[PDB]
DNA sequence: CGTGTCAGAGTGTCACGGATGC
DNA sequence: GCATCCGTGAGTCGAGG
RNA sequence: CUCGA
């Protein structure tokens, strides 16, 4: 029916990466106030995207406590993002 | 050949440039606006740069 | 005339069989994308039907070398898949071009390279830039000759990410995320911010056509209501710039560099001469030369 | 009194000459030439006093052309005939209201014959539904009204040209025929003085390998073209002899590849120009030729074929004229001269008007039905066969969609103000297919032509690309039935004024001589002075005797448009201004309110009538019932006819159409008169403006040049204050992870910005919005595998499961704010047909009503035009004498360069309208009010006025109009005789030290306002491919640095003000993100990186066989985030 | 060329039919090449840019 | 990825360039299915050739999820990293 | 799938230079 | 050896389809 | 296609 070059048909778009950018900005400020055991298990369960038993075979830690400790961190932002009034 | 390319007769200016194997030292005003460079020309060249 | 092209090939070390190609390759798909349209059917890049054309052609030539076909076929055939690698590259460079419906010649490869509106002149010799604006130019004899009036609206949009940051200084909002709220819904705290932010901060006005490099002139801008642009009376002769309708852009420096070569090479007020002539521009022109 | 014909109000005209003619139906040329495609009724009965005998309407002739069909035996036969229509499908609003087509089922009576059973079966065959003209002459497709724009083409027929030699200097000439459908033919001599042909754009065959083709001996050649040297040396020069032999030269070059036999070319040398299958000079075709070459000048035209005969004159027209022959008469044909035609004279230029553009596309989808029909004969059995079985419709329907959905022709309608739309459907476009090409239309095409007189406007035309190429019909014209224009005269006996009236086209014109209209004439007739000022052909003026004078012109406003003649004291504007004035008149705003102008020109109201947005009376009675919603007429008889009002409605254009009734209960109205009005119009007449107290003078720079000052008086009491409507929409689809449904639950939103929304997540009625506020609140389910790793992280920190949709609302865009004015609902699940895979549609009206701001574009007439630069408040305003502020400030300067006087004129004029006059009765009728009529020596304040273009008021009577104006009501009088008055600064109270002129001018608001011009954006789309922002306004789109930005750039210095747009603020993927990071940190700006536009320049070379490598210093290449496999 | 015959009358007087009508046979003239002589003079100017 | 390199070289493009440059053979001259809008295998728009349409999913729908990154896909043939290569990697035709 | 009369495109630029060709 | 013919170029920006 | 400088 239709070909880009010809005209009448819309050129394709991509929004803009602001919005992302800002979360992204507050996600890496929240990141700092974390222990360094916590900080290095979201940046492994979320980031990295690994099971829970593949951050507990790298880590030398037991399965639950990745587990216990991927609870807390995540609380742990939720903390200091409302404390910093970010949108629910 | 990049400055000559984006003036005129772009086909007949790319088809000898790959005959003749020509590189082109991007030191130029309208070639450095295509890559992003600083131009040499104004606040761009090395003395005041 | 000869020698220029057979010389080339020796001394470069590069074979002339490039000039006959065994394999042809095929740009990535971004470059050529397909989009789906509203209605429930596609639309394709025309290169996607060149490219299409030609690996048609290749396998029906694949099937007669297996199947022995006439050598009056596979010639016929070979020949064929000349022009469709002739169309790929360059229709219409020799013969007829490829038309695809309604008559239209597809546009192959080097197409996007040729002219006003090929890669070069249209994507790299100039682009379209984010913070940027334009709105219709009313004249302003209030106005000093570095300054320009630009609307609140324009400004803030413009200004958008600096007033973002000092809404959350001067704790205005509580996060960076909650202060692009703020703008977008324009609640009245950034009105006393934005002035704040466009101090001193020079901007670039420009009146299609650019004839000279004043066509382009750097000012100060001052907050003003309504939606029309404030310019100075002076610098009109610059801009061949008339009050019937004309429209102008706006572009604000980020860096350092930027807002420096504004503030002293690019300002109204530091090119008052031609630069073709050396006699002013920025002078008692129309009703201030009666009035003097 | 000014048309006093449909029970008007009364202007007053300053009118010496009478007029011999109304103005006739200014939509006769989209009427008139569909009624006759259909074969109305009304059609029927005007060809039946044309003269005419059995007239055949555009629909039967195509059925009369195409039967019968036939096979190659001939045992099968089909035929059409008795085409007929059913009502409407559906009335014209619901149409607009459902997004469907205004038209009417096609039924057509079809028979099949065959030869070998002796009986034939025949019924009424649908043919489909075929798009109907509405009463304003448009069409509706998908909703919309569309306009088919009359087309000027090159008329069929032989044209001959005198072209010059570029080496040899030598005079060349070249012949073209061209045939209203077929291959073309056309013949040359070269610099060589040899003659040749081309046939069908191929190779340049010598002229005798036709002749000897079509069975000409090399004998009869020469007995034929024996006088001139140039033809003995054609056929020495000639390579192949023989009738069977050039027959086959031609054959291998028109279609090569074939095998030659004598009777495959003897077959299509007759069916490419002889047969009536593939070749047709049309009616107007063959009468074209058979005046140029002198031959069947009196048979009727009955051959609708080009002849053998017709190219062997062709050739002899041609080669007399080379030497130097002025005349030849073919042997058995009247005598006619030889000459080059012009091309751009009227008479040999063509207009093909709706019915002919649309039944040429009705013939080519006929066509394709045919050959459906031949093939499906010899397919099924000769038995079974009805007329419904051979007919497939599907070829016919899609060529009548296939035009109005796309051709240059078929054009989206202009409804800014009734006067754009009236023009719309007048204008000629040479642009569109059969026309010619915008980069082939040269310098001469596009100016005004002498032939142009009466039937094309001189001045109204756009000033941009399309100049010249793109006219409005004059106001009397109109089109015959072959295409060409005609405009009226009065036949002039011998220096004796008739009231006979003829109507003559183009090159009947020339055939005599025409006085202009301002002709001083005798109470009986005759001519005053014996030389009177005539129009010659070939554009010549010169004195002539009376006795000479065959014609003379019916009105002097003939020979402009409407807009143009909408324009008072025009003959005191240049044309440059004029043009501008008449174009920028479409451009004027429907206001809230609407005021005839005090100086007007008599055309306001047929303007506003025939333009068909008004509310005319059909029949005479009294009024029943008057409402804002409709009026009710009692009739004599006893019938009642109601006629709705349109409120409210959205024009094409963003424009308000609101129609309001004039008419109250129990007035007795005539038939033919305005019982309502819709936008622009006051009373019945075009008010595309309001009447502002102008002063001419500048006034603290603020009108400099062309800017404009206006009193906030018209701010405040909304007198250029407009109502514009935008129309929002979005759909809810099936994705692949479900289906988009419109609900109020919207993720993480406040019960504060769905206030506003009802229960099913749509704005209500009344609502204001702002831009970013929410009008339908749409939710479309994304995938988890789509999810960012930080928003999975964002997603489990605040623990909000089971929102698996995102946000896609549709918002108010930037810019657009107003009142929510009216909602439609369309619901799959509610019988409403929307594309497949859509489940609901809204759509939201969203109405502003627009005050005048700083900026907003306001113009006159006269091409007068500028923005608003400053609207002082009313104190500020230099005030009169008894402190009424002035309106509008015009400055000075911008007046005697332009060469508009009329603003001027009008200003004086407009304020005797506004104060009244009385001339000095007593001791006689003053010198200078001798040739006003006697209704003018009196005036009312605020009286209308009419000033006909060309005729009208005089600068003797406007001078004595000022000396006599009315006193205000303290007893004094404000202007001057001059036409100046005293004025005193609002801002410090001291008068000004001159008298200023001061009157009052109609000024229009133009649609280009800042609430649609102004536009900024910091960040967001960009193109997918490019990287680069979008573009637009509509699109959120930043500007283009252009490439002659970038060299002003260059000429400062300005290294990183040209890196910094053309890299952080354009297409650096990870540059513009660190900048706005850079920002909101309080950083420093980071370092530019590499556009990937050139990344991709790249990878474009090298899809191209080009290896382009980057290398650094050393020579190492270095790769671009990229590797390579095999 | 020049027409054999003048335009008498001046804009406060007022042009008759036939003296506008041959006044804008160059006035559209003069608006329409108006296109093509910016047209050929920018491009001059990118030439020699 | 700094911006300071001199020289930028063009030439002819060997036949064994453009296998070189080329990730697999456009055999097929199909190019989606157009209901589930994925890409047809060796076609103009194979995943398998030049990149998977959404990050890190693959066309047999094995592998969708991020920690598999870098995993040459044995049903399907796709690799699984971001949709960004489908913009610069290159195919190529082999002519008879 | 098998296939047995034949039905057949757009047309108003031009200046200028140099390789192309009888 | 030269007339022919092919291929090149022909302002910038903006709004709505 | 249509228009604005
Ligand atoms: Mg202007
Ligand atoms: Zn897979």
């Amino acid at each position: 029916v239709g070909s880009t070059d010809q005209s009448g048909t819309p050129e394709q778009s991509t929004p803009d990466e602001v919005n992302a950018a800002l979360d992204r900005l507050l996600i890496a400020d929240a990141l700092a106030q974390l222990s360094a055991e916590h900080r290095a298990v979201i940046q492994r369960s979320y980031y990295r995207g690994w099971s829970t038993a593949q951050i507990a075979t790298d880590l030398g830690i037991a399965e639950g406590t990745v587990k216990s400790r991927l609870h807390y961190a995540v609380r742990a932002l939720r903390l200091t993002l409302q404390e910093l009034g970010v949108t629910r | 050949w990049l400055s000559a390319a984006s003036f005129q007769e772009t086909t007949r200016v790319l088809t000898d440039a790959a005959i003749n194997c020509r590189s082109d030292k991007l030191n130029g005003l309208k070639e450095n606006v295509i890559i992003g460079k600083l131009i040499p020309a104004g606040t761009g060249i090395n003395r005041y740069r | 005339k000869r020698l220029k092209v057979v010389a080339a090939f020796q001394q470069s070390g590069n074979s002339p069989m490039g000039m006959v190609l065994d394999a042809v390759p095929v740009i990535p798909p971004e470059l050529r994308p397909m989009v789906q349209l509203d209605g429930g059917r596609f639309a394709t890049s025309d290169l996607n039907d060149l490219y299409r054309r030609v690996i048609n052609r290749n396998n029906r030539l694949k099937r007669l070398i297996d199947l022995g076909a006439p050598e009056i076929i596979v010639n016929n055939e070979k020949r064929m898949l000349q022009e469709s690698v002739d169309a790929l590259f360059d229709n219409g460079r020799r013969g007829r071009p490829v038309t695809g419906p309604g008559n239209r010649p597809l546009k192959s490869l080097s197409d996007l390279l040729k002219g006003k509106q090929g890669r070069f002149r249209q994507n790299l010799l100039g682009k379209r830039v984010d913070y940027s604006g334009r709105s219709v130019i009313v004249v302003g004899p209030q106005l000093k000759l570095h300054q320009c009036g630009l609307p609140k609206l324009m400004a803030l949009e413009l200004f958008k990410p600096f007033v973002m940051k000092r809404l959350v200084d001067l704790n205005h909002a509580q996060n960076i995320k909650s202060a692009k709220r703020m703008v977008e819904r324009q609640r009245p705290q950034v009105w006393d911010v934005l002035e704040e932010v466009i101090a001193e901060h020079p901007v670039l006005l420009n009146r299609a056509p650019t004839l000279h490099r004043l066509g382009i002139q750097a000012f100060e801008p001052m907050l003003v209501e309504g939606k029309a642009i404030q310019l100075h009376p002076l610098v009109c002769e610059a801009f061949n710039a008339d009050f019937d309708g004309d429209q102008m852009a706006v572009h604000l420096p980020l860096s350092a560099e930027a807002q420096a070569e504004a503030r002293i090479l690019m300002l109204s007020s530091n090119n008052i001469l031609s630069p073709a002539s050396g006699r002013p521009l920025a002078m008692p022109r129309l009703d201030m030369v009666t009035g003097l | 009194s000014n048309n006093s014909v449909p029970g008007a109000p009364n202007r007053v005209s300053f009118a010496k000459l009478r007029e011999p003619l109304e103005v006739p139906g200014l939509l006769d040329v989209q009427t008139d030439s569909f009624e006759w495609l259909i074969g109305s009724p009304r059609w029927r009965e005007s060809a039946a006093e044309r003269g005419d005998v059995n007239p055949v309407g555009g629909l039967e002739e195509v059925l009369y052309e195409l039967s019968p069909i036939e096979d190659f035996s001939g045992s099968m036969s089909l035929s059409f005939s008795d085409p007929r229509f059913d009502d409407v499908k559906a009335p014209v609003d619901e149409c607009k209201d459902k997004d469907m087509t205004y038209a009417a089922p096609l039924f057509v009576t079809a028979e099949f014959i065959n030869n070998n059973t002796g009986e034939i079966k025949s019924q009424t065959v649908f043919m489909g539904d075929f798009p109907m003209m509405t009463e304003k002459g448009t069409f509706i497709i998908n909703g919309t009204e569309r306009v088919v724009v009359s087309q000027l083409v090159r008329s069929p027929g032989v044209y001959f040209d005198e072209t010059i030699d570029k080496s040899t200097d030598k005079t060349l000439h070249s012949v073209k025929v061209i045939p209203s459908r077929g291959a073309w033919l056309e013949f040359d001599v070269d610099k060589r003085d040899t003659v040749g042909v081309r046939i069908d754009r191929k190779r340049r065959q010598p002229v005798t390998v036709l002749l000897k083709a079509l069975g000409w001996t090399s004998e009869q050649i020469v007995e034929r073209f024996g006088f001139s040297e140039i033809m003995r040396s054609t056929l020495e020069k000639d390579n192949t002899v023989g009738t069977d032999e050039a027959l086959l030269d031609i054959y291998r070059k028109l279609r090569p590849g074939e095998p030659p036999t004598k009777e495959s070319a003897q077959t299509l040398l007759e069916n490419l120009f002889f047969k009536e299958k593939r070749y047709d000079l049309a009616r107007v075709g063959r009468y074209k030729v058979n005046k140029k070459l002198g031959l069947h000048v009196g048979e009727p035209i009955t051959s609708s074929t080009l002849t053998e005969e017709d190219v062997v004159a062709t050739i002899e027209y041609l080669v007399r004229l080379h030497e130097g022959q002025t005349t030849m008469t073919v042997p058995g044909g009247v005598e006619v001269p030889v000459e080059t035609d012009d091309i751009d004279h009227f008479g040999n230029r063509r207009l093909r008007t709706v019915g002919e553009l649309i039944q040429n596309q009705i013939r080519v989808g006929m066509s394709r039905m045919e050959r459906v029909v031949r093939e499906r004969m010899t397919t099924q059995d000769v038995e079974a066969i009805t007329p419904q079985t051979l007919i497939n419709i599907r070829p016919v329907v899609a060529a009548i969609k296939e035009f109005f959905g796309t051709s240059q022709l078929s054009q989206f309608m202009d409804q800014n103000n009734p006067l754009s739309g009236l023009t719309h459907k007048r204008r000629l476009s040479a642009l569109g297919p059969g026309g010619l090409s915008r980069e082939r239309a040269g310098l001469e095409v596009r100016d005004v032509h002498p032939s142009h007189y009466g039937r094309m406007c001189p001045i109204e035309t756009p000033e941009g690309p399309n100049i010249g190429l793109i006219g409005s019909l004059s106001v009397y014209a109109r089109v015959n039935p072959f295409g060409f224009i005609e405009t009226p005269y009065r036949k002039v006996v011998d220096g004796v004024v008739s009231d006979e009236i003829v109507y003559l086209t183009a090159d009947e014109e020339d055939r005599h001589v025409v006085a202009q209209a301002n002709s001083p004439i005798d109470a009986d007739g005759r001519f005053v002075e014996p030389r009177v000022l005539v129009r010659r052909k070939a554009g010549e003026v010169e004195y002539v005797p009376s006795s000479e004078v065959d014609y003379m012109d019916v009105s002097p406003r003939q020979m402009v448009s409407v807009a143009t003649a909408m324009i008072p004291f025009l003959e005191h504007d240049d044309a440059n201004r004029a043009l501008m004035g008449a174009n920028m008149q479409r451009q004027a705003v429907p206001l809230v309110r609407s005021e005839a102008p005090l100086v007007g020109t008599g055309m306001e109201l047929r303007a506003a009538i025939d333009a068909g947005d008004v509310v005319v009376a059909e029949e005479s009675g009294v009024i029943e019932e008057v409402s804002a919603d409709y009026i009710t007429v009692m009739h004599d008889n006893g019938t009642r006819r109601t006629y709705r009002m349109r409120k409210f409605a959205r024009s094409n254009h963003g424009t308000c159409a609101n129609q309001c009734p004039i008419v109250d209960a129990g007035d007795r109205v005539e038939a033919g008169q305005v019982i309502a009005d819709g936008p622009c119009t006051d009373d019945g007449e075009m008010a595309l403006g309001k009447n502002l107290l102008v002063a001419i003078m500048p006034w603290e720079g603020h009108n400099y040049e062309d800017a404009i000052i206006l009193s906030n008086r018209l701010v405040e009491e909304d007198v250029l204050t407009s109502i514009h409507i935008e129309e929002h929409e979005i759909d809810a689809r099936d994705t692949k992870l479900g289906a988009e449904e419109i609900t109020r639950d919207i993720p993480n939103i406040s019960d504060e910005v769905l206030a506003d929304l009802d229960e099913r997540g749509i704005v209500r009625i009344g609502a204001e919005v702002r831009d970013g506020d929410i009008l339908v609140g749409k939710v479309t389910p994304k995938g988890e595998t789509e999810l960012t790793p930080e928003e999975r992280l964002l997603r489990a920190i605040f623990g909000e499961k089971a929102r698996e949709v995102r946000d896609t609302s549709l918002k108010v865009p930037h810019g657009e704010s107003g009142k929510v004015i009216g909602i439609r609902v369309f619901s799959r699940e509610d019988e409403d047909e929307l594309p497949a895979g859509v489940n609901e549609l809204v759509r939201v009206y969203v109405a502003q009503k627009r005050k005048i701001s700083d900026g907003d574009k306001l113009a006159g007439r006269h091409g007068n035009k500028g923005v608003i630069g400053k609207i002082l408040p009313v104190e500020d305003m230099p005030f009169l004498a008894d402190g009424t502020p002035v309106d509008i400030i015009l400055n000075t300067h911008g007046v005697p360069r332009r060469m508009n006087i009329g603003q001027i004129l009008e200003t004086h004029l407009g304020w005797c309208a506004h104060s009244g006059w009385k001339v000095d009765a007593a001791k006689g009728v003053p010198d200078w009010a001798a040739r006003l009529p006697d209704e003018l020596l009196e005036a009312q304040p605020n009286a209308i006025v009419s000033t006909p273009v060309f005729d009208g008021a005089q600068e003797a009577e406007l001078q004595g109009l000022l000396s006599c104006t009315l006193p205000n009501r303290d007893g004094d009088v404000l202007v001057d005789a001059d036409g100046k008055a005293m004025l005193f600064d609002g801002r410090s109270g001291e008068p000004f030290p001159y008298p200023v002129t001061v009157g009052y001018m109609y000024i229009m608001k133009l649609h280009h306002l800042v609430d649609d011009k102004i536009h900024a954006r910091s960040t967001g789309p960009y193109s997918m491919i490019t990287q680069q922002p979008l573009g637009g306004k509509a699109q959120f789109g930043g500007q283009r640095f252009g490439e002659m930005e970038c060299w002003a750039m260059q000429a400062y210095g300005a290294a990183y003000t040209l890196q910094e747009l053309l890299t952080i603020k354009s297409d650096d993927t990870v540059g513009r993100v660190k900048v706005y990071e850079a920002i909101v940190k309080g950083e420093n700006i980071p370092e530019p990186g590499i556009p990937e536009s050139f990344k991709v320049l790249l990878k474009e070379l090298q899809s191209l066989c080009l290896n382009v490598e980057v290398l650094s210093s050393d020579g190492a290449a270095i790769e671009l985030r990229e590797g390579e496999d095999e | 060329e020049f027409i054999p015959r003048p335009v008498k009358s001046s804009f406060r007087e007022g042009l008759t039919v036939l003296e506008y009508f041959i006044n804008t046979h160059g006035a559209r003239k003069g608006l329409a090449d108006t296109a093509l002589r910016t047209a050929d003079s920018g491009y001059l100017t990118r030439r020699l840019v | 990825d700094v911006n300071f390199f001199d020289e930028l070289r063009i030439g002819l493009a060997t036949a064994e360039d453009i296998r070189q440059w080329s990730y697999g053979e456009v055999k097929k001259p199909e190019t989606i299915n157009y209901r589930t809008l994925k890409p047809e295998k060796d076609g103009l728009f194979c995943e398998k050739i030049f990149g998977p349409t959404r990050d890190w999913e693959c066309y047999c729908g094995k592998y969708k999820r991020v920690r598999f990154k870098g995993i040459i896909c044995e049903r399907c043939g796709v690799e699984v990293t971001r949709a960004k290569v489908r913009r610069e990697r290159m195919g190529h035709i082999e002519l008879a």
